[PDB]
């Protein structure tokens, strides 16, 4: 088998202290198989023991609060880098109420915790999009980056 | 020209019961698409009220009178989370569909974003202004402006009003 690897990067701005939190946790799986891996703190993933496939595989990237991404035609005739640190796979945050669509329901969930601060009764880390310690308009604007998007809106 | 956000009052003096109108506006904010501000005042001297009707501001009251971000085609979303008893106003507004807005190739960069009425409760010198708060880390003196790419805007001036003497 071979190794299928790459890097993933969420589509929003964040500082150095939170980088390890926002780049980890993306599950990458080869559709139709039991092969998969989850990105580490550097946004890096590596699937091993992958059988060759001249007819590229289809990969699916998922993570709570993010919009599922499907990438087809990933040819594997040896060890292959799906992406690189220099040119990582982007993932869009905002699919909070899971339904494969960034819409008003998602924004409403963040609004429910508007102005909540770390340690407060109404603070939920997952809703603190950029993880800076407070839930506010800055987080909502990030979700707005891809308002209206569904999985098919990702570059094919 | 100069990029800024400012709070200004129509009048500097008044009688008990008179409603002073504070106009918040932005000037030359490149690719402007949204905002959030935190404004504080002394609740025992002034009372936040609708500049038009004259209805008292509550925690969910969003200020009227804006001349920008009114195009329904981009789904403007307004949010209010004030605390009148503590003399705090905190509200935000932004287009949800900023991608569609950017597609027009022309941004709304100058205009009014809020009109707030302040009823005079006492004949005393008082001040109101933008002020940082724990719920807005990294803000510019209690203000955060965003562009149509969903990023925070920096480098603009925050012009404080007041010096309301009576
Ligand atoms: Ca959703
Ligand atoms: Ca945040």
């Amino acid at each position: 088998g071979y190794k299928v690897s790459g890097y993933i990067l969420p589509d929003f701005s964040f500082d150095a202290t939170v980088a390890p939190l926002v780049k980890a946790g993306f599950k990458v799986e080869i559709v139709g198989t039991e092969l998969y891996a989850v990105t580490d703190a550097n946004g890096y993933f590596e699937i091993t023991g992958v059988p060759a496939n001249a007819s590229g595989y289809t990969l699916k990237i998922s993570r709570a609060t993010y919009l599922d991404r499907v990438i087809a035609n990933v040819v594997v005739t040896g060890d292959t880098s799906v992406s690189t640190s220099q040119a990582p796979i982007m993932m869009w945050v905002g699919d909070i109420v899971k339904d494969n669509s960034i819409n008003l329901l998602d924004v409403a969930e963040v609004i429910r915790c508007f102005n909540a601060t770390k340690g407060s009764a109404n603070y939920v880390e997952e809703l603190d999009i950029n993880r800076n310690g407070a839930i506010n308009m800055q987080d909502i604007m990030i979700v707005h980056k891809h308002f209206g998007a569904t999985s098919s809106d990702y570059d094919a | 020209k100069a990029s800024s956000i400012e709070l200004k009052f129509d009048r500097n003096k008044g009688e008990v019961g008179d409603i002073l109108i504070g106009t918040v506006r932005i000037n030359n904010i490149k690719n402007f698409a949204g905002f959030q501000v935190n404004i504080v005042y002394d609740p025992k001297v002034l009372m936040a009220v609708d500049p038009e009707t004259g209805k008292e501001f509550t925690s969910s009251t969003f200020p009227p009178g804006r001349t920008v971000l009114k195009n329904n085609a981009y789904g403007p979303i307004q949010i209010a989370d004030n605390d009148p008893e503590k003399g705090i106003l905190n509200f935000a507004l932004a287009y949800s569909y900023i991608a569609g807005y950017k597609e027009t190739g022309v941004a709304e960069e100058s205009g009014i974003i809020a009109k707030i009425g302040f009823k005079i409760l006492q004949k005393k010198s008082t001040a109101v202004k933008f002020q940082d708060t724990l719920s807005m880390p990294g803000a510019i003196s209690g203000t955060q402006l965003f562009d149509w790419d969903g990023e925070v805007i920096t480098g603009y001036e925050v012009i404080q009003p007041d010096v309301l003497s009576l």
